[PDB]
C-alpha cells in the first residue's frame, strides 16, 4: 500500500469555468469517480430561477401586446435564457418598466434586496413608439428543472402565468483521465474535471455544494 | 401545398415518368388511385400534361407530351419525375421507394413548433415550397418597413404607396394546429419585391422548418430503443424545442328545443360556488383561466319534466326547491387540459344570423402547449419513425468528451433488411454542417474535390447545406468533409474520420468500449400524440337502439372486442372471461349496474342476464314472420320480457 | 431454483397442477374458494349457510383469490373432481 | 429571391428554369373558369386569338 | 366496459408477467375499486364524495390505488387477433406517462413493433375471470407457440446480437491463455470466477478470452462429467475448464442443474437451448431463465459495440461489373451471325451473370472483417385476405373439443420416422404424438412403448435403434362420439404435456391454420374447400405395369393390371402436365410398376377421386401431405394435428344412398353408424359448416336466408350443443371452465384444517 | 435543502454473502452513487495477500511436481484462496513443510506473529506417498486485485470482497413511481464482514468526496437530517 492522500487542488481556465485535479488514489477509482460529481454537479446543484410572470396588459401566455415585435409566448421563451442569482428564502418579486423605441433586455429588470441578474446584456423584447411592457417575475429558490406550476394546484388566480423554472447554476461539465505509470514501478490514476457555470455562482462554490451533497448521502 | 397538386388516378408508365409521380401514393390500399403533380409539370388548356424539356442540348423550353413522344429525342432537368414532398428528402437516391414514399407522407404529418428551427442540411426546395405554399408573408412591392408589430408590418413603398400585411396570431388551423407568424424584420431595413416578410408556423427566414436538428446516437442503449423505440434527453422537454401548440374548439347553443326554449345562464341547478368560480356572469368561461378536465366552459340550463318524491323531502327539508331543471352544460372532454385563449358569442339580442330557433351560439377557443411526451410518434425525412421509449435526464447519456450529451439514440437493427442508407447519410453531414470544416488543401486539392467548386471549402460552423435529389453530394466528397473538423473550445476534435466517437456512459461512468457513430439528424414531430390516444373507461353511456356502449363522443369511448378476440379468448378455453365480457360488460341492461353496485359494496359479482343483443335478434325473427320460441327442459314457452 | 416467485406468479401452476386434474379444474377450484372466503369477510353468506376460511395466515390485503390459491398449494382443502 | 439565405448548394450543375408557381394548378383553372381580365392576358403573348 | 387503450412502448425493465401501466388509464378502470376502498377509509365520507375525489385526481387516492391494483391482472390484447397469444394477462404496474410498456419478450406474440401501435387493456372483474387470467391466461405460462410447441418468448434482435457478443470466442485477447513454459506457469488460469471478473475490470483480461479457470456452483458438460466424477453431481465440488469469461457468465443466467454448454450462441443455438429447458423443466424456470437471457442480452447489446457508418456500408463492385457487362455486349456481335449456337447463348449468359455473382460473393467477405456490424448482426441470427379463410376455418372446427381421456382406439398412422443409410418432417409429423402399438426392433428388444408421448428423446432413442416407421394414434382415427380423446390427439403444443380435457381444439387449429396466411394461399382454399384441381391429375385405378404412349393431341397412360383384367388407359392429358417423378431413383418411364395410390403426374389429384380409390382413410393422409407441403415451402411450422383438425370435419358426413329411411341427405356417421346403404363423402370446409346441428350457428355462417326458410319449415330444435350458440345468447362455451366436469366442482375444506 | 429519508437494510443470504438496499434515492442517484460503491468496494479496501510463494525443487521445472498429485497451476490456484490478515504491512515469509503421505490444509503453516490463517481446513495439496513438501510463500498488504509481476510471480487478491454487483429498481409510488431503489450484492471473504465491509466503503467516500466539501463549507448543500 504506497499511501498518499487524495488531494483536490483548484485551477482556472475561464471565469466562469475553472478545473479541478485530485490525485492520486487506486486504478479504476477516476471514470466512476468523475463522473458521480458530474451526476450530481448537473441536477442537485441549489439553484435561482424565475417561477411566475405577470404582464398587465396580457390575460395569458397567447396573445401579443400591443407595440412589441415578439408575441408573448415568444418572450417567455426569450425570458427562459435569464440566469439568476438569489438566497430569498422566500418568494420575492421583480418588476421591468420599460417605454417607447428602444430594446428591453435583462438590465432593465430592478432586482429586489437580495437577488441579482448576472446577464443584463440578453435580448427580450423590442420596443417600437407605440411599445409599453411592464411586467412582474417572481424568483423563487429550488434545484433542477420543475415544470410550470399550474395555477389550479396552487391557486395564483387568472393574473399569473407560469412558466418552466431551471435552476441549474452548472453549464457544461466533463472530464478526462491519465493513468501514470502504469508500469511495475507503481499503480495509481490521477484525473481532472473541467466545471462549467452560468456565473449563478463560481465553478469552485458550484463543486462544494456537489461535494457536500455526496459528503451528506453517504451513510 | 401537398392536398393541392393531389390527383385521383381512378378513371406505373413510361408516361407517368415526368408527369405525376406514383412516389407520393399513399401507403394504404388506395395505392395507385392517388398520387401529387410533379414539380415542374405544366397542364395544357385541353387538360394534357405538358413535361418541360429542352430539345436536343437547345436553351428554349418547350411543352413535351404525346405529341412530343411521337418525335423523341434531352430532359429539362433532375427530379422531372419527383414531386414537392418527395423533393425535400436528402439523399433521396439512396433509400428504397418504399422509404421515399413514406418519408413523404412522414413530412406532411409534422406539427408546428414554437421555435420553428430550420434544417441544418436538405435539398433547395425548402425555399421555393415556403413562399408558394401560401403561409408565409410574401412582399408585394420593393421599399421600406415603416412599422413593425406582432400584429402587422407596415411597408413604405418608394412608389409612395403603403401596404399592411395583418399576422395570422395563433389561429386554430383545420386539424388543430396553431397557426402563429413571426415577423423576421426590423422598421430600418430594406426589402426587395417578393422577400419574405414575416415566417409562417413551420418556416424559418423563409424556408420550410417541419423538425429540428439533434444530437444522435446510433448505438443501442439498454434496450431503451429496442426495436423501433426512441429515447430521448430530457433537455428537449426543459427547452421546449419539440413543444408544439395545439387548439381546439367547442360549441354549444340555445333555444329551439324539444319541450320549449332553453336558456344560457350561469346558474346551475345545484352545485358548490366553488365549481362556477371561473365562470362569468353570462356563465362562459372566462378567457386566460386554466381548465382541467369536467371543468364548465358554458353554464346552460333546460326546460324542466318537473315531474322524485325522495329528493323533494331533502329539498324541502334545507329549502331548496324544485327549480326545474335538467343541467345541460359545456364541459371540457375527459383527457384535455388547457388555457382558454379567446371567446365568440353569438346572441339573438343582436340581429346576427343563426339557424332557426336557436337564440345564442358561443364558442370557447382552448389552447394547449404540448411537451414531447414517451409516446409521442417521432420520424425523419428518409421514412424511419418510431415512438419515444423513455425520456432520460440530461445527467445519465452518452456524451462526447466534451461533455456534450446526445440528444436521441437510435439502433442499428434496422439496417441489414431494410437499408435506409440516406439515413446514415444525412447523420454525418449534419455534423459536419455544425461544426464546420476547412479541406486545409496543400499543393492543390484532393481528387475528391476534383469535382468540386472553390465557394464549398471552408465553411464556419452552424452552416446550412444544399444537397439536390440526384446533382447533389457524392460518398467521395462526404469523408474528405469527415476528415476536416473544425474542433471544439478546447482544440480537441470530438468525431473522427468514421462519423464516430468515445461515449462515456452518464450512469456508469465508464467510457463505451468502442466508436459510436454520432451526429446531427432532422426529425420531425407527428401528429399522432399521447394526450389524444390514450383512453381508459369504467362507466359510461350507452347507446339507445343496442345497449351497447358506444365510443367515438367527447367522453368515455369503450373498447370492441370483436369475434376475431372471441376466437382468442375460446382458445384459452375461459368460459368466463368471455361470458362477461359479452354480456354484463357490454349488454346485459340488469347486469351492468348490479356489478357495480356489487363492486361498490365489495360482494361477490353476479351470474351475468340475456344479453340485449340476443333480445334483439328475437324480435327481428319475429318481425320476419318466423315464430321463434326459447324452450327450457319443461314449462315449454318462456317469454324473456 | 426459480428464486422466488412474485405476485402473480406465487404459487407456481406446477405445483398447483398436482392439486386438480386440469388447468380448467383449478379455476373452477380457486375460484369457488375465493366466492367463500370474500362472503365470510363481508359476512355470513346464503341462505342456512355458515362459510368458512381464510384456512392460511392471511397476508396484509392479501385479495381472497390470491389466499385461496395459497390454500389449494397446501392441500388445505380438497374437492370433489367431477 | 432577394431575402433567400446563404445555403451552398453541391450541385455541380445549372437549374436555368424556376420552379413555376406549384399554386398555379389550381389559380390558372379557375381564373380560366371566371374568365379572369388576368387570364385574358394570355392573349397578349397570343394564341387562338379568342378568349372564351 | 371496463377496457381502454394506448401507444405501447418497451418495457425492457419488467419482468415477463408485469405490464407498464398509465396511472390515469388505470384509475379510470379501477374507478369503482378505488372509490370502495377510499370510502372504508375516512377520507370521503360517502360514496357520492369518493366520487368526486377520484375524479378531481385528489393525491390521497395514489396510495390507495397501488393496493387495489395489486395482484389484480389485466388483460391486454393488439389488433388484429391472430393466434390466442394475441391477448395475455400481466400484473399491472402504475407508471408514469400516458404510454404503455410492453416486455420485449412478448412483441413476437403480439407481433408489436414499436411505431405508433396501441393495445387495448381489459380487466377481468369475477373471481373466476381473474382465475383463468391467472392460470390460462398468464403471460409466463405461455411461452411455446401452440402450432409448432417452439418458444415464441426467445430473445431476439438485439439480445442474440447481445449474447452472440458475450460469448463469442477471439484468439490473441488480452487475457489470453498462454501454456506453462520453463520459465513461468500457465498465466490463463484464475482462481474462481470471481477473480476474472476482477481481471476484467482492469486491464487484464478480455471477457472474450480463452482462459482456463475453477467453477464450484457451475455443473460441467455431461460429456466430461461421467470422466471427472462418476461419482454423483458437485453442488459444491470443483472443476475446470477452458471457456471464455462470458461463457460462464452466460451459463449462470442458466438453471444450476442445467449443464454447461461453451459455445458461441447462435439464434438456432439459442433455440436449441430454450427448447431443452422447457422439458427438462417447469415453465415458471423457463420463464426466468430467459428472463434473464433478456438482461445480459440487452447489457452487452450496448457494449457489443455495434454501430453502422458509411465505411460498413459503402461499396469494387463497380469495375468489376464495367468489366463483365462488356462481355455480354459483344455476345451481339456474335449472337448476330457465326457464333450464336442458340443455345451457347443463353448457357455464356447464365453461366457469366453466375460467375459474376461468385465473384460478388466473395467480394462481399473480401472487403469486411468478420467483426463486421452488419455482417455480426447477420451472423447471430437476429434478422388481411387471411381473415376470410381463417374464419371458415374456425366455424367448421369451433366445436372440436377433446372429451374424453382415452376411446381405447387400436388402430392409427404411419410415420415416415428417420430416412437412413433423416427427415426434416419428423419434427411437425411425428413429434409430440403417442404410439398406437410398441416399437419393436428386429433384434426382439422392445423400445419406446405405446401410449408414449414420443418426446425428442425418444425420437434420438429411437433413431439408434434403426426402425424406420412408426404407428400414431391421430384424430383421424380417433373414434370418440364426441369430438376427440386426449390420448389420440397427444401433446398439447402450448403446455409440453398431455392435453387437457377441457381444451378446444378445432380453434387452436384453425387460428394455427389462419395466421400464415399473411402454390399459395389460393391454392389452400381449393383444398380445404374440396374443389376439383385447377389441372387434374391422373391417380392409379389398379397396380400393375405402365405403358407410356407419346401423341401430338396428348399423353397417353395404360396401366396393365397385375390381376390379368381389363386395362386402365388414361387418355387425353396435356403434353405439358409433365410425368410424375419417383434404390435407384429417377423419373417415371415405360415399363415401370405403379401400385394403387400412386399419382401419375406431376399435379394435383381430384380428392374426390382418390376417396372411391383409396378409402376415405388415405384421403385425409393426402389432404394433410398436399396442405402442409404449401406451408413447408413459405418456411411456416405447423404440427400436423392442427391440419388434421380441420381435414377430420369433413370425412365425417356420409351419403345415404337410398331407401328404412331415405334419399342422400349428408347425415352424420356416428349418428348412421351407431343405429340400426350409404357412402363416404368429401365435401369442403364451407359446405361441412353449413350441415352442422344447429341452425342459429349455421345462419351466422353463411346465408342466413336459406338457412331460416328450411329450418323454420321443419322446425329445427337447436339444443345449444355448440359454443357459437351459447356465445349468442350469452351462455356458458361448453368448453374449457364452461364443460360440467369442471364447472360443477364442489369446493369445502379438509375437516383436518378447519379445526386447525 | 431537505430530502425524503432514505432506507439502509440488510439481508443476509450466507454467512459470508449479503446484498443491502437503499430506499428510496432521488433520480438519478442509484446510478450516481452505485457505481461508486462498487468500485469503492473492490479496490479501496485494504487487506493482506499472496505476492510469490517458492517450494522445494521447481525453480528448473514448470509443471510437474514430483512428490504431489497437485500440478504447479492448480497449486497456485488453492493458496490464491487462502486468506490472511497481516497488520505487517511488508512482505513476511511465511513457512509450510509437511513430509509423509496425508493431506496439507494450510494448518501445517507456521504463522508469523502478527499473521493469521482464517480457513485452516482449506485444501492446499494432497501429499504423495513417502513424499515432503517446504513451501515459502511472501505475504504484504494491499488494495484490490494486482496482476502477476513479470520464483512464482502470481494474481494477489488484496481486497476481502470477491464478487460485487448492483442495480436499481423503482419504487415509491407516492406521486413520482420513478424513485430510485439501489440494490447492491456483495461476497466477502471471513476476514471481515460483508456489513463491516460496507462501511469502510462508505467511511473512504466520504473522506474522498469531503475534499470537495472543505473548499467552500459554506455552499448550499442538500441534507437529510
Ligand atoms: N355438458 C358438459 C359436459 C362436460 C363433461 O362432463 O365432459 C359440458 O359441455
Ligand atoms: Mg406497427
Ligand atoms: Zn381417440
Amino acid at each position: 500500500l504506497i499511501s498518499q492522500r487524495p488531494t483536490l487542488s483548484e485551477e482556472t481556465v475561464a471565469e466562469n469555468r475553472s478545473r479541478f485535479v485530485i490525485e492520486p488514489l487506486e486504478p479504476g477509482f477516476g471514470y466512476t469517480l468523475g463522473n458521480s460529481l458530474r451526476r450530481t454537479l448537473l441536477s442537485s446543484i441549489p439553484g435561482a430561477a424565475v417561477t411566475s410572470i405577470r404582464i398587465d396588459g396580457v390575460l395569458h401566455e397567447f396573445t401579443t401586446v400591443p407595440g412589441v415585435k415578439e408575441d408573448v409566448t415568444d418572450i417567455i421563451l426569450n425570458l427562459k435564457g435569464l440566469v439568476v442569482s438569489s438566497d430569498d428564502d422566500e418568494p420575492v418579486t421583480m418588476y421591468l418598466r420599460k417605454q417607447g423605441p428602444g430594446v428591453v433586455t435583462a438590465g432593465d429588470i430592478v432586482p429586489p434586496a437580495g437577488v441579482t441578474v448576472h446577464n443584463p446584456d440578453m435580448h427580450i423584447a423590442t420596443l417600437n413608439d407605440k411599445g409599453k411592457l411592464e411586467v412582474e417575475l417572481v424568483v423563487e429558490r429550488g434545484r433542477g428543472y420543475v415544470p410550470a406550476v399550474q395555477n389550479k394546484a396552487s391557486g395564483a388566480e387568472i393574473g399569473r402565468i407560469p412558466v418552466d423554472s431551471i435552476y441549474s447554476p452548472v453549464l457544461k461539465v466533463t472530464y478526462k483521465v491519465e493513468a501514470t505509470r502504469v508500469e511495475q514501478r507503481t499503480d495509481f490514476d490521477k484525473l481532472i474535471i473541467d466545471v462549467e457555470t452560468k456565473n449563478s455562482i463560481s465553478p469552485r462554490d458550484a463543486l462544494a455544494s456537489a461535494g457536500g451533497t455526496l459528503v451528506e448521502l453517504f451513510g | 401545398l401537398t392536398h393541392k397538386r393531389r390527383l385521383l388516378a381512378l378513371g406505373v408508365h413510361p408516361s407517368h415518368y415526368g408527369r405525376m409521380c406514383p412516389i407520393e401514393t399513399p401507403e394504404g390500399p388506395n395505392i395507385g388511385l392517388i398520387g401529387s403533380l410533379s414539380v415542374y409539370a405544366r397542364v395544357n388548356p385541353f387538360g394534357f400534361i405538358e413535361t418541360p424539356y429542352r430539345k436536343v442540348v437547345t436553351d428554349q423550353i418547350d411543352y413535351l407530351t404525346a405529341d412530343e413522344e411521337d418525335r423523341h429525342v434531352m430532359d429539362v432537368s433532375p427530379r422531372q419525375m419527383v414531386s414537392v414532398a418527395t423533393a425535400m428528402i436528402p439523399f433521396l437516391e439512396h433509400d428504397d421507394a418504399n422509404r421515399a414514399l413514406m418519408g413523404a407522407n412522414m413530412q406532411r404529418q409534422a406539427v408546428p413548433l414554437v421555435r420553428s428551427e430550420a434544417p441544418l442540411v436538405g435539398t433547395g426546395m425548402e425555399l421555393r415550397a415556403a413562399i408558394d405554399a401560401g403561409d408565409v408573408v410574401v412582399a408585394d412591392k420593393t421599399g421600406v418597413i415603416e412599422e413593425v408589430s406582432a400584429d402587422y408590418i407596415t411597408v413604405m413603398a418608394d412608389d409612395g404607396t403603403r401596404q399592411s400585411y395583418r399576422l395570422r396570431k395563433f389561429a386554430r388551423s383545420n386539424h388543430g394546429t396553431c397557426a402563429n407568424q413571426r415577423p423576421i424584420v426590423d422598421a430600418g431595413q430594406r426589402v426587395e419585391a417578393g422577400q419574405v416578410i414575416a415566417d409562417g408556423p413551420c418556416t424559418q427566414n423563409g424556408e420550410m422548418a417541419l423538425g429540428k436538428n439533434l444530437l444522435v446516437a446510433i448505438m443501442p442503449w439498454e434496450g431503451h430503443n429496442y426495436e423501433d423505440a426512441i429515447i430521448l434527453s430530457n433537455r428537449l422537454v426543459e427547452e421546449d424545442v419539440l413543444t408544439s401548440i395545439h387548439i381546439e374548439e367547442h360549441e354549444i347553443d340555445a333555444r329551439d328545443t324539444k319541450l320549449g326554449a332553453e336558456e344560457i345562464t350561469r346558474d346551475i341547478p345545484n352545485v358548490s360556488d366553488e365549481v362556477l368560480a371561473d365562470l362569468d356572469e353570462r356563465g362562459i368561461v372566462r378567457i386566460g383561466a386554466e381548465v382541467r378536465d369536467g371543468d364548465i366552459l358554458v353554464g346552460k340550463v333546460t326546460p324542466k319534466g318537473e315531474t322524485t318524491p325522495e329528493e323533494r323531502l331533502l329539498r324541502a327539508i334545507f329549502g331548496e326547491k324544485a327549480r326545474e331543471v335538467r343541467d345541460t352544460s359545456l364541459k371540457v372532454p375527459h383527457g384535455e387540459s388547457g388555457k382558454v385563449i379567446g371567446i365568440r358569442v353569438f346572441s339573438r339580442e343582436d340581429d346576427d344570423e343563426l339557424p332557426a330557433g336557436v337564440n345564442e351560439l358561443v364558442r370557447v377557443y382552448v389552447a394547449q402547449k404540448r411537451k414531447i411526451s414517451d409516446g409521442d410518434k417521432l420520424a425523419g425525412r428518409h421514412g424511419n419513425k418510431g415512438v419515444i421509449g423513455k425520456i432520460l435526464p440530461v445527467e445519465d447519456m452518452p456524451f462526447l468528451p466534451d461533455g456534450t450529451p446526445v440528444d436521441i439514440i437510435l439502433n442499428t437493427h434496422g439496417v441489414p433488411r431494410r437499408m435506409n442508407i440516406g439515413q446514415i447519410l444525412e447523420t454525418h453531414l449534419g455534423w459536419v454542417a455544425k461544426a464546420g470544416w476547412n479541406i486545409d488543401v496543400a499543393a492543390g486539392v484532393p481528387d475528391w474535390a476534383s469535382k468540386l467548386p472553390e465557394e464549398l471549402y471552408s465553411a464556419p460552423a452552424d452552416s446550412t447545406v444544399a444537397t439536390p435529389v440526384f446533382d447533389g453530394a457524392q460518398e467521395g466528397e462526404l469523408a474528405g468533409l469527415l476528415g476536416s473538423t473544425l474542433p471544439n473550445r478546447d482544440g480537441e476534435v470530438m468525431v473522427d474520420a468514421d462519423g464516430k466517437s468515445t461515449l462515456f456512459d452518464g450512469r456508469s461512468g465508464e467510457p463505451f468500449p468502442y466508436p459510436v457513430t454520432v451526429g446531427y439528424m432532422y426529425i420531425l414531430k407527428l401528429h399522432h400524440l399521447v394526450d389524444d390516444k390514450i383512453h381508459a373507461r369504467s362507466t359510461g353511456p350507452y347507446s339507445m337502439i343496442t345497449q351497447q356502449p358506444l365510443g367515438g363522443k367527447a367522453q368515455f369511448g369503450g373498447q370492441r372486442f370483436g369475434e376475431m378476440e372471441c376466437w382468442a379468448m375460446q382458445a384459452y378455453g375461459a368460459a368466463y372471461t368471455l361470458q362477461e365480457l359479452l354480456t354484463i360488460k357490454s349488454d346485459d341492461t340488469v347486469g351492468r349496474v348490479k356489478v357495480y353496485e356489487a363492486i361498490v359494496k365489495g360482494e361477490n359479482i353476479p351470474e351475468p342476464g340475456i344479453p340485449e343483443s340476443f333480445k334483439v335478434l328475437l324480435k327481428e325473427l319475429q318481425s320476419l314472420c318466423l315464430n321463434v320460441e326459447v324452450l327450457s327442459s319443461d314449462g315449454a314457452a318462456i317469454e324473456m320480457r | 431454483a426459480y428464486d422466488t416467485p412474485l405476485g402473480i406468479t406465487n404459487p407456481p401452476i406446477d405445483e398447483l397442477l398436482s392439486r386438480a386434474s386440469s388447468k380448467y379444474a383449478l379455476v373452477i377450484y380457486a375460484a369457488k374458494r375465493a366466492r367463500q372466503i370474500n362472503d365470510y369477510y363481508n359476512q355470513l353468506g346464503d341462505g342456512i349457510l355458515e362459510y368458512v376460511g381464510p384456512l392460511v395466515e392471511p397476508g396484509l390485503q392479501e385479495k381472497p383469490l390470491s389466499i385461496a390459491l395459497r390454500e389449494i398449494h397446501g392441500d388445505l382443502l380438497e374437492h370433489t373432481e367431477g | 429571391v432577394p431575402g433567400a439565405p446563404n445555403r451552398v448548394s453541391f450541385a455541380k450543375l445549372r437549374e436555368p428554369l424556376e420552379v413555376p408557381g406549384l399554386l398555379d394548378v389550381q389559380t390558372d383553372s379557375f381564373e380560366w373558369l371566371v374568365g379572369s381580365d388576368r387570364w385574358r392576358q394570355a392573349a397578349i403573348d397570343r394564341g387562338e386569338e379568342n378568349p372564351v | 366496459d371496463y377496457s381502454g387503450r394506448s401507444v405501447i412502448v418497451v418495457g425492457p425493465q419488467l419482468k415477463l408477467h408485469q405490464c407498464g401501466l398509465p396511472k390515469l388509464m388505470a384509475l379510470e378502470l379501477f374507478k369503482p375499486f378505488v372509490m370502495k376502498r377510499l370510502v372504508d377509509l375516512n377520507h370521503a365520507q360517502n360514496i357520492k364524495s369518493a366520487k368526486r375525489m377520484v375524479e378531481r385526481q385528489r393525491p390521497q387516492v395514489w396510495d390507495v390505488l397501488e393496493e387495489v391494483i395489486a395482484e389484480h391482472p389485466v388483460l391486454l390484447n393488439r389488433a388484429p387477433t391472430l393466434h390466442r397469444l394475441g391477448i395475455q394477462a400481466f400484473e399491472p404496474q402504475l407508471v408514469e406517462g400516458k404510454a404503455i410498456q410492453l416486455h420485449p419478450l412478448v412483441c413476437e406474440a403480439f407481433n408489436a413493433d414499436f411505431d405508433g401501435d396501441q393495445m387495448a387493456v381489459h380487466l377481468p372483474l369475477s373471481a373466476e375471470a381473474q382465475a383463468e387470467a391467472r392460470i390460462l391466461m398468464l403471460s409466463s405460462n405461455n411461452i411455446l407457440s401452440p402450432a409448432s410447441g417452439k418458444p415464441l418468448a426467445m430473445p431476439r434482435l438485439d439480445m442474440v446480437t447481445g449474447l452472440y457478443y458475450l460469448t463469442t470466442l477471439v484468439e490473441g485477447a488480452t487475457g489470453e491463455y498462454q501454456a506453462a513454459t520453463k520459465d513461468a506457469p500457465e498465466q490463463g488460469v484464475y482462481s474462481s470466477p470471481a477473480e476474472a471478473i476482477m481481471a476484467m475490470d482492469r486491464g487484464a483480461l478480455s471477457v472474450r478470452a480463452k482462459i482456463k479457470v475453477r467453477l464450484t456452483e457451475l455443473r460441467p458438460p455431461t460429456d466430461l462429467e461421467a470422466q471427472l466424477f462418476e461419482n454423483g453431481w458437485k453442488p459444491g465440488d470443483a472443476w475446470t475448464a477452458e471457456t471464455t469469461l462470458g461463457r460462464v457468465m452466460f451459463n449462470e443466467l442458466l438453471p444450476k442443474s442445467y449443464p454447461f454448454v461453451n459455445e458461441q450462441m447462435h439464434k438456432k443455438v439459442q433455440a436449441r437451448i430454450i427448447n431443452d429447458l422447457a422439458e427438462r423443466f417447469p415453465m415458471i424456470v423457463v420463464a426466468q431463465t430467459v428472463d434473464k437471457l433478456k438482461d445480459a442480452g440487452f447489457y452487452w447489446a450496448t457494449r457489443s459495440g455495434v454501430t453502422v457508418s458509411m465505411a460498413d456500408v459503402l461499396v469494387q463492385k463497380q469495375e468489376i461489373l464495367e468489366r463483365h457487362e462488356a462481355e455480354a455486349d459483344a455476345i451481339e456481335r456474335k449472337y448476330q451471325r457465326g457464333a450464336l449456337n442458340h443455345t451457347e447463348r443463353n448457357e455464356s449468359l447464365v453461366k457469366i451473370w453466375q460467375d459474376a455473382t461468385e465473384e460478388v460473393g466473395k467480394a462481399l467477405e473480401e472487403f469486411y472483417p468478420a467483426d463486421n456490424p452488419i455482417i455480426t448482426i447477420v451472423k447471430s441470427g437476429a434478422t388481411a385476405d387471411s381473415g376470410y379463410l381463417t374464419r371458415r376455418l374456425v366455424d367448421v372446427s369451433q366445436d372440436v373439443i377433446v372429451r374424453e381421456h382415452d376411446c381405447e382406439t387400436e388402430r392409427g398412422i404411419n410415420v415416415t420416422l428417420a430416412e437412413r443409410g433423416r427427415d426434416a418432417h419428423v419434427e411437425t409429423s411425428a413429434f409430440a404424438r403417442t404410439l398406437a402399438t410398441d416399437a419393436v426392433d428386429a433384434n426382439g428388444n422392445v423400445i419406446i412403448e405405446r401410449g408414449h408421448d414420443l418426446g425428442d428423446p425418444a425420437i434420438d432413442a429411437l433413431l439408434a435403434a434403426g426402425i424406420t416407421t412408426v404407428k400414431v394414434r391421430s384424430v383421424l382415427t380417433c373414434t370418440s362420439a364426441t369430438g376427440v380423446c386426449a390420448m389420440c390427439y397427444g401433446r398439447s403444443m402450448a403446455t409440453g404435456k398431455l392435453v387437457d380435457i377441457g381444451e378446444a381444439v378445432g380453434i387452436v387449429a384453425a387460428q394455427s391454420i389462419g395466421e400464415p396466411g399473411t402454390g399459395g394461399l389460393p391454392r389452400v382454399q381449393e383444398l380445404f374447400e374440396a374443389r376439383v384441381p385447377r389441372n387434374k391429375a391422373p391417380i392409379a385405378d389398379v397396380a400393375g405395369r405402365v405403358r407410356l404412349e407419346e401423341s401430338d393431341k396428348f399423353f397417353k397412360i395404360t396401366i396393365v393390371p397385375d390381376d390379368g383384367g381389363e386395362e386402365v388407359v388414361y387418355d387425353k392429358l396435356s403434353k405439358r402436365q409433365r410425368l410424375r417423378v419417383i434404390g435407384t431413383e429417377g423419373v417415371l418411364s415405360d415399363g415401370d410398376h405403379v401400385e394403387v395410390g400412386d399419382q401419375l403426374m406431376e399435379g394435383a389429384a381430384d380428392p374426390h377421386e382418390v376417396l372411391r380409390v383409396q378409402g376415405p382413410r388415405e384421403v385425409q393422409i393426402h389432404l394433410v401431405k398436399e396442405v402442409q407441403e404449401v406451408y413447408r415451402a413459405q418456411g411456416v411450422s405447423i404440427h400436423d394435428k392442427h391440419i388434421e383438425v380441420i381435414v377430420r370435419q369433413m370425412l365425417r358426413r356420409v351419403t345415404i344412398i337410398d331407401s328404412e329411411f331415405l334419399p342422400g341427405s349428408l347425415t352424420e356417421r356416428a349418428e348412421f353408424e351407431a343405429e340400426n346403404a350409404g357412402r363416404p363423402v368429401l365435401m369442403g370446409i364451407t359446405k361441412a359448416s353449413l350441415a352442422t346441428d344447429s341452425w342459429l350457428s349455421a345462419a351466422s355462417f353463411q346465408e342466413t336466408t336459406r338457412v331460416l326458410t328450411d329450418a323454420a319449415i321443419n322446425c329445427r330444435s337447436d339444443k345449444l350443443n355448440g359454443l357459437k350458440e351459447n356465445v349468442i345468447i350469452g351462455k356458458l362455451i361448453p368448453a374449457g371452465t364452461g364443460i360440467s366436469r369442471y364447472r360443477n366442482i364442489q369446493v369445502q375444506p379438509t375437516e383436518e384444517a378447519r379445526a386447525a
